[PDB]
RNA sequence: AAGCGAAUGAUUAGAGGUUCCGGGGUCACCUUGACCUAUUCUCAAACUUUAAAUAUGUAAGAAGUCCUUGUUAC
RNA sequence: GAAAUCUCCAGUAGAACAAAAGGGUAAAAGCCCCCUUGAUUUUGAUUUUCAGUGUGAAUACAAACCAUGAAAGUGUGGCC
RNA sequence: GGUUGCGGCCAUAUCUACCAGAAAGCACCGUUUCCCGUCCGAUCAACUGUAGUUAAGCUGGUAAGAGCCUGACCGAGUAGUGUAGUGGGUGACCAUACGCGAAACUCAGGUGCUGCAAUCU
């Protein structure tokens, strides 16, 4: 076929969305940074709603994303949480998909005390190679209709990786 | 109260044209300007630096300066009974080439040919401009061209 | 008490009594307000012109 | 505080005064309803149509526009059914009228200052017309054309000027003639759209209209 | 998705060089125009644009008609003056700045001066007028949408040109080993990126680590058998000779221009006329309604 | 003036298309809560693509055109 | 969860530009960041209000000294 | 004639769907010691044109395609309007005379051209 047109991962993006701000962001943060092997950076809340108790620059979640073969093991390292089983659904009309976990500091390194326990979502950026087409500064352009991702073509490339299946309702 | 400013009643003089917003198309900053060349200032509300006053929109004039990035032009403004050189510093894309004057100058080159040319043969060359002249005789023949009549056509509402 | 305000009836009939006339302008215009560094220079090049015609017509 | 008679505003003597972001404190129309009858009859069953048209250049008021909906609408449902006619009023009234209302009470100069401030406050709404303008415009069969002549000749008598009732040759509310109007309906070129119909198009993507008017290329290949 | 025809009825395409993204206009306003005091004369452009496996350096002045270029330097040209690989590294880079700096200072008659420097310590030094003599050409360098950023190529270009002799305006900031503590560039360190100081301790490092790395890339290199020590060696034969010819002798240009029309006229697609359209149309309804 | 099957603001009517951000009737069940698509009627001093008539600026030369070389610290 | 954070797609601007409205703006005049103080000096010229007076505001410069940028340039307060 | 770098006019160039592209280039693409930047070498910076690919970008063709452009003795000399009348009409407004003259609509065609430089079976 091509080998350029194989479907591949490009990042997975790992956020947290909390109500407050403080030590428990300050461990929620180190741990992104010791799952991810980097740093998260902190998302502050666009807007004030009472009912969350959110102000403006109050860093109110943590998000991180990883590339490349460190994102390639922490992919299956957390579908495996739920054993590399998923939803019709969770799979985006572009392609792009993720689930939702619970736990990570005694999941897969060494747990330690002053950790705190969090939950947080996965979400799978997957796209084809001339990805930088779209995002060059010069000549910047967009990705043509047969190249385009879309529901159907992760799912397959999600049965033929991982051996896994869909749809477990 | 009533507000005489700057820049009242320009909500449509200072538009930029539709689908001709954003930035200025570059050959107004590449045309060249001298000292004495006829301009006009059709304002473009797209840069607001040097920008002149609604009365000028319009106006043609010479120019008398030439600056860094900007021209001197001289318009005549009617101030009561008589008439006042106003010198403007506009920006450079708020003006443009007259047309008028470069036609004028291709006549005065033909004439200059006419000339040149009426000088070995071909006097009374008639350099002046003619008005339009009422149209001489001619004969209109009726080769498949016999004249097919016309009546006013009766009243129908049409609707 | 209340009158008329702001009237420009007879305005243009005034103007033109005495008729609209055009500021009759001369060879050589005034330089001002032209730019300093060329004016600057437009006095010596006048200066030499006049040097070299005086040379020229003894 | 009572309405005051039509003739005040009866000429178009100021400029359009929509309601609009300017203008918020403006009381509703009395008009609401612009359709009557079998409002979706399809055009085949209504191929007559006839016109109230407004020979003058005045402002019909809404209530005025009600009140003669109201008049046509009894008389030709109660002499040929609710169903055997489609009555469109045609001109909406946008145009809101200026009250400046005056004290009608004994001392009244004290408490009101003449002509001082007197920019009235919406009064009402008209509809401007123009000459030849249609005002009413009624779709029916062949049949019922005098009911709705004296329908309409019956709504005149509500309405301010002169109109005149005017049979028209379009097929029902398109813009068509009889004739050709058929030449394309006997020719597939038209599909039902409730209460008008759409026209085959030469111009645009073949399979949209072929999608859209099948029985037009059908006719085409027989 | 399926766009409203009134969207794409008040639509405002950018200009053409905006919509496929390869010019920047706001910059370019403030490049190409001119100090209307300086009625005609042109403001020349140091264009230097950096595709993939290849250098682009063109002198450019701006006319109503377009662009008018005076001498254009580019890397698949190195090859004659003796640098055969890496002709996009930094060093390159410099090689073919230096390459059209030379070049219009040897069309402009300007040559027999401005020898820009002779000796290349790869210190920040502007060409100073030479006193009773033309000042240096000027030049201002029109990166593009290339991002500015310490120790660049796009910089090396220029350096190579104020080492050719032409006054491009700069400052160190952006060349490679600029310090930060101090208002000092580092001399050594650009020395090395103008002879591939970058890439021979590269080289070498890979020669003296692993064996595979060296050899899937670095193979030309390896091709012709040279060592990351002797790049300066055939730099400065690059240098010297481009100061010797820099006359650019064009190549031999063989199948001419008639045969490369003809050969790709014969496989460019042809537009249909309007006849032929209309038989497509016709024999297209009857194929889509035939029973259909 | 014209124009809203063009933007913004309004507006009348019918037609065709649903997510677990509610079927209100059998857990995905024929099942009325929408918006979108295509039409349709009527409009706008503080809406507009387009756009008059009238009124309006300049030019129609010897203080100009062309050829040659002289000054400048620009 | 309608609405907390993230990702992708469409997005001619339907946002933001301190505050009225109107105009202007898309690798920006918007958002985020780095560096600063030109929101400085000497006066003059000019446009608007106009008596072609003032005040106010503004425009282009010159001579300086600076800022910033890699530069072109931009900057004599706030996009108008 | 194709391509690239810089452009001019800035949709006849835009948009949507499909398809094609011989060589050359372009691009995608390959790797993180140094320059450099981010949370992430995705962007950006550096390095080799080396493993390849036209998949995509890009170029060109197709669409009774939308859009855009031009034209029409197409609407229509229509609406409107300047001037005039001791013209009409209670008026509102209308017609006439001498002039100017649309817009939507209908239809037809078209769907980038070009400048500099370099390069290409």
């Amino acid at each position: 076929q091509n080998p350029m047109r194989d479907l591949k991962i490009e990042k997975l993006v790992l956020n947290i969305s909390v109500g407050e701000s403080g030590d428990r962001l300050t461990r929620a943060s180190k741990v992104l940074e010791q799952l991810s092997g980097q740093t998260p950076v902190q998302s502050k809340a666009r807007y004030t709603v009472r009912t969350f108790g959110i102000r403006r620059n109050e860093k109110i979640a943590v998000h991180v994303t990883v590339r490349g073969p460190k994102a390639e093991e922490i992919l299956e390292r957390g579908l495996k949480v739920k054993e590399y089983q998923l939803r019709d659904r969770n799979f985006s009309a572009t392609g792009n998909f993720g689930f939702g976990i619970d736990e990570h500091i005694d999941l897969g390194i060494k747990y330690d005390p002053s950790i705190g326990i969090f939950g947080m979502d996965f979400y799978v950026v997957m796209n084809r190679p001339g990805a930088r087409v779209t995002r060059r500064k010069r000549c910047k352009g967009t990705v043509g209709n047969s190249h385009k991702t879309t529901k159907e073509d992760t799912v397959s490339w999600f049965k033929q990786k991982y051996d896994a299946d869909v749809l477990d309702k | 109260g009533k507000s005489h400013g700057y820049r009242s009643r320009t909500r449509y003089m200072f538009q930029r044209d539709f689908r001709k917003h954003g930035a200025v198309h570059l050959s107004t900053y590449l045309k060249v300007y001298k000292v004495g060349d006829i301009v006009d200032i059709k304002a473009n509300g797209s840069i607001q630096k040097g920008m002149p006053h609604k009365f000028y929109q319009g106006k043609t004039g010479v120019v008398y300066n030439v600056t860094k990035s900007s021209v001197g032009v001289i318009i005549n403004k009617m101030v009561g009974n008589r008439y006042l050189e106003k010198r403007l510093n506009l920006r450079v894309e708020h003006i443009k080439h007259s047309k008028c004057r470069q036609e004028f100058l291709e006549r005065v080159k033909a004439n200059a040919a006419k000339r040149a040319e009426a000088k070995a043969q071909g006097v009374a060359v008639q350099l002046k401009r003619q008005p339009a002249q009422p149209r001489e005789s001619r004969i209109v023949s009726t080769e498949g061209n016999v004249p097919q009549t016309l009546a006013p056509v009766p009243y129908e509402t049409f609707i | 008490a209340k009158s008329k305000n702001h009237t420009a009836h007879n305005q243009t009939r005034k103007a033109h009594r005495n008729g609209i006339k055009k500021p009759k302008t001369y060879k050589y215009p005034s330089l001002k307000g032209v730019d300093p560094k060329f004016r600057r220079n437009h006095k010596h090049a006048l200066h030499g012109t006049a040097k070299a015609l005086a040379a020229a017509k003894k | 505080m009572a309405r005051r008679p039509a003739r005040c505003y009866r000429y178009q003597k100021n400029k359009p005064y929509p309601k609009s972001r300017y203008n918020r404190a403006v009381p509703d129309s009395k008009i609401r309803i612009y359709d009557l009858g079998k409002k979706k009859a399809t055009v085949d069953e209504f191929p007559l149509c006839v016109h109230l048209v407004s020979n003058e250049l005045e402002q019909l008021s809404s209530e005025a526009l009600e009140a003669a909906r109201i008049c046509a609408n009894k008389y030709i449902t109660k002499t040929v059914g609710r169903d055997a006619f489609h009555l469109r009023v045609r001109v909406h009234p946008f145009h809101v009228l200026r009250i400046n209302k005056m004290l009608s009470c004994a001392g009244a100069d004290r408490l009101q200052q003449g002509m001082r401030g007197a920019w009235g406050k919406p009064h009402g709404l008209a509809a401007r017309v123009d000459i030849g303008q249609i005002i009413f415009s009624v779709r029916c069969k062949d049949v019922n054309k005098p009911v709705v002549i004296e329908g309409l000749r019956r709504a005149r008598y509500k309405f301010p000027g002169q109109q005149k009732i005017i049979l028209s040759k379009k097929w029902g509310f398109t813009n068509l003639d009889r004739p050709e109007y058929i030449k394309k309906r006997d020719a597939g070129e038209i599909k039902d759209d409730g209460a008008f119909v759409k026209f085959l198009s030469k111009k645009g993507s073949l399979e949209k209209n072929y999608n859209e008017f099948p029985e037009y290329f059908q006719n085409l290949s027989a | 998705d399926a766009k409203s025809s009134a969207y794409s009825s008040r639509f405002q395409t950018p200009f053409r060089r905006r919509r496929e993204g390869k010019t920047d206009y706001y910059q370019r306003k403030r490049l190409v125009t001119q100090h209307k005091a300086k009625y005609n004369t042109p403001k020349y452009r140091l264009v230097v644009r950096f595709t993939n496996k290849d250098i682009i350096c063109q002198i450019i002045s701006s006319t109503i008609t377009g662009d008018v270029v005076l001498a254009a330097a580019y890397s698949h040209e190195l090859p004659r003056y003796g640098i055969t690989h890496g002709l996009t590294n930094w060093a390159a880079a410099y090689a073919t700045g230096l390459l059209i700096a030379r070049r219009t200072l040897q069309k402009l008659g300007l040559d027999e001066t401005y020898k820009g420097v002779e000796e290349v310590e790869g210190e920040y030094e502007l060409t100073e007028a030479v006193e009773d003599g033309p000042r240096p050409f000027k030049v201002f360098l029109d990166i593009g949408l290339q991002r500015t950023t310490t120790g660049a190529r796009v910089f090396g270009a220029l350096k190579g040109a104020s080492d050719g002799g032409l006054y491009v305006p700069h400052s160190e900031n952006r060349f490679p080993g600029w310090d930060f503590e101090t208002e000092e560039i580092d001399p050594e360190l650009l020395r090395s990126y103008i002879f591939g100081g970058h890439v021979s301790q590269y080289m070498e490092e890979l020669a003296d680590d692993d064996e595979e790395r060296f050899s899937e890339l670095f193979k030309g290199y390896l091709a012709d058998d040279i060592d990351a020590d002797s790049l300066e060696d055939i730099y400065t034969s690059a240098h010297e000779a481009i100061r010797a010819d820099p006359a650019f002798k064009p190549t031999e240009k063989k199948f001419t221009k008639e045969q490369y029309a003809a050969e790709s006229k014969k496989y460019r697609q042809t537009k249909l006329s309007k006849e032929e359209r209309a038989a497509r149309v016709a024999a297209k309804i009857a194929a889509l309604a035939g029973q259909q």
